[PDB]
């Protein structure tokens, strides 16, 4: 109910720094 | 997220030292194997100069 | 399938694999998340390892090495005992070890050479791209110069090459893949995106160092408006080289399928050259992902706004 | 309510319309969502397509052109056939079509005028800005150049002015909106947010370019304290120009108001003067959605903030 | 626990509490936010009001201020009366106001005392860093200022230290906490990651100054590779602070553990010295959160990679 | 129950990129 | 049911921005 918000917070910091890693 | 910005602001460091990169005046020495600029690794063995320091 | 990393076999505990690549990125990318007890805490697997994955290859269905790198990070978690990688083929290596190298006029295949011998990389025959590059100074990371003297081997007409790893470097030309497969007889869904957000229609080049080349190349302008551009670089020190520069750039927008397939066509890989419907598209980016169910993703484009855009 | 397109009205299609501008936006931007069946599959919108749409005005209550401009870019889903647009004004091709142009000391009304002349853009009659800009050389895009000449423009006095397109282009000025609607009786909810975020007490002018103009020029400094910035620029040339360009700078830090109402007011835009309150405030940004139920969610602030900010 | 204003005690409002700071973060960051009803909306709130946080320290078990700053911006919701502030300590003052310097051949803490008397800054007996710095001209804010002067301490040997503001300016060496507390009883989980991301195992200096100076000084070749980096700063004008900005450059990559603790472990701060398990580790970053249950996150790594990533 | 990841992974995606385009 | 979504949308906008902030 509450653990979605935390896990795609995680989510998204993991596939935006994962993009930034890759690309530049 | 303290990471993104991290590794954006490393992002931003290196495309701005890649563009100051060969650009502006540059301090450099003469020596036998050609000019010898600081901050280059390697000597430049074909320049131009300015036609006053062609002097006799 | 099989996890050779050193000497063990740790496919035994992999909950998933998802091989992802970009045209642009760094590496063959594979994320492998594992659960993590007392057998696999044994052998203590450390960032730099070596991981070989090993599956029963489209092609042939024969078990082929798919995948030859290293770990470049693990992460631990404690409460949870799941031990998750990403592994990257060592052209990683290349994109973080800098050097400075001066470079007279020359061409991108004796570049790469240079830089193989004097770094100690091993490599097969490479592909003589034939364009003849101007001299230049770098001082970016190794694969940063590879894909600076590349784009500028795009530009002047040259093909559009990429350089991937595998155990020994491979300058891999864009639409040379073995087969072109066709993604309609699985397509789960795909995104037909058309847009002019990067459509080049007009190029006024202003040189900035003489063979005083300037021009305007304006390739479509009555249909889609001059949408101009100023290219305006130092390499461009000729006039067919202004005019092939300027040819290497017009396009009409972005134009890419996002697609979606239920089955893991699994010798996909950047830059190969794909067919949906009856068109055919380079893949921009492919995003495996090895669970229960194997699975694919595709990013596909044009020719035209992949050279404008990467190159 | 209706989607003229070219010829045909596909308002019998679209789930729903989002109008959303900002203030230092690219263009008036539509995203109308649709779906596509064999009906709407047969017309085959392009990138490239005109759409207008036309909606009940809020003023009058007559059907009126609230949007005009070109469909940019179009993105099909296959599994569920839902065509969803992204419709900008024309002046998305200004942003996109770069072009060097030398200029001697002027005001910015001649250089829009001269722009739209050279580049065959329709224009009503422009407002004179009366600020008279310093000789440059540009090169950014046709809407980059005329966003650095109006900034410049607000420096040393000059009033706060804003391009859009319509039809033909207009300059307008930021409070000069007909009707100052009041947002509080449809309230919804409200988001008064105040900091010194981007406060500017103080402006430490370092001229590059001679009349040797230097100086401080200090606002508020007892109350906020010495939060002080630099002036570096090569336009301030004058001793006026230094104190009008810090005397537009000073304010007390962001202050400004994520206003969400519940009903569609249908003419407000990016810069228009609008109401909560007793306060006025200038709207930094405005999103409408007309889905089933007409929407429309604000962000406004004052007129220092915006003009420490966006200029 | 206890939160003073300027004369109240909002203590009965606040719904939450969250202390967070980063290593390079701006200033230590206090994030309250309140039910704003009749009562609070009284005294008015505004930006610029000084915080105090009162609360039972970990250490002596005796009410302290652990926070003392201002209240930098308020945001205050109306359909729910909800009023959010978002508190920094004084050296946000200082990352906001510009100024340029011209400074000699001096060490930091010269440096440091000079912008605090010119300032008006009160300031604790500054630890003399000794490390002597290089002429140099800077423009960026006072805290960039004292960033980048401390950055160059760390180069060339100097211990790493860190300004923190509390009542008055404090001049922090990271290595120096009192208590060097553990966070393996209170574990709620752990991240530990590795990587060879920022690994840097070779370095060519090619100095911008003289005294030619150029070398390489590659520490672990044979073990990762040669991970080589190219430090070309003009500040390094000599042999010896070549070698010893190569020496403050070597890493076995990243190297952090994202610790969450179910106690909050009031005291912990930015820098400090901490301990899980037998090992010891500097707390990049922290983020408390004093909800009902007082709860703490940590992000804490080994001193060659904070060395090497934030100096 | 799972799909709510891949469409708010998808719309916070739009979302920054419609952004980034727009100011851009 | 839906409100999940303009609630972690105004959570990863403040996160990122507050981030950014932070460090910049």
């Amino acid at each position: 109910k509450e653990e979605m918000i935390q896990e795609l917070l995680s989510q998204v910091e993991s596939g935006i720094r994962e993009a930034l890693q890759d690309i530049g | 997220f303290n990471g993104i910005a991290r590794i954006l602001k490393e992002n931003m460091n290196k495309s701005v030292a890649n563009g100051t990169f060969g650009m502006g005046c540059e301090l450099a020495e003469i020596t036998a194997n050609g000019l010898k600029v600081n901050g280059y690794k390697d000597e430049i063995q074909d320049y131009l100069v300015l036609e006053n320091l062609t002097l006799k | 399938k099989i996890i050779l990393n050193g000497k063990y076999d740790i496919a035994n505990f992999n909950e998933g694999i998802t091989l992802s690549e970009a045209i642009d990125g760094v590496a063959y990318k594979m994320d492998v998340s594992l659960v993590e007890p007392k057998q696999l805490k044994d052998i203590n697997i450390k960032k730099g390892d070596k991981i070989i994955l090993i599956d029963i290859a489209y092609e042939s269905k024969k078990e082929e090495t798919i995948f030859d790198g290293v770990v470049w990070e693990t992460r631990r978690s404690e409460k949870s005992k799941k031990l998750t990688l990403s592994c990257r083929e060592r052209t990683v290596y290349m994109e973080e070890s800098e050097e400075q190298y001066q470079f007279k006029e020359n061409t991108a295949t004796q570049r790469i050479e240079y830089y193989c011998k004097q770094w100690n990389i091993p490599y097969y025959n490479l592909a003589n791209t034939g364009k003849k590059l101007a001299k230049v100074i770098h001082k970016t990371n190794i694969l940063d110069m590879i894909k600076k003297d590349l784009k500028e081997t795009a530009t002047k007409g040259g093909d559009l090459f990429r350089v991937r790893m595998d155990n020994k470097l491979k300058l891999f030309k864009l639409g040379t893949n073995a087969n072109v497969y066709k993604l309609d007889s699985i397509l789960e869904d795909a995104n037909f995106t058309s847009s002019f957000n990067d459509a080049v229609t007009s190029v006024k080049v202003l040189g900035k160092s003489k063979d005083p080349i300037i021009g305007t190349y304006k390739k479509d302008a009555d249909k889609f408006g001059t949408l101009q551009k100023i290219k305006q670089d130092e390499k461009i020190k000729n006039a067919k080289e202004a005019k092939k520069a300027a040819e290497a750039m017009f396009n009409s927008g972005e134009e890419t399928i996002s697609v979606d397939c239920a089955v893991d066509i699994n010798r996909i890989r950047a830059g190969d050259k794909v067919s949906l419907k009856s068109k055919e598209y380079y893949v921009i980016d492919v995003t495996h992902t090895l669970d229960s169910r194997p699975k694919m993703k595709l990013n596909i484009g044009s020719l035209e706004y992949i050279r404008r855009k990467f190159y």
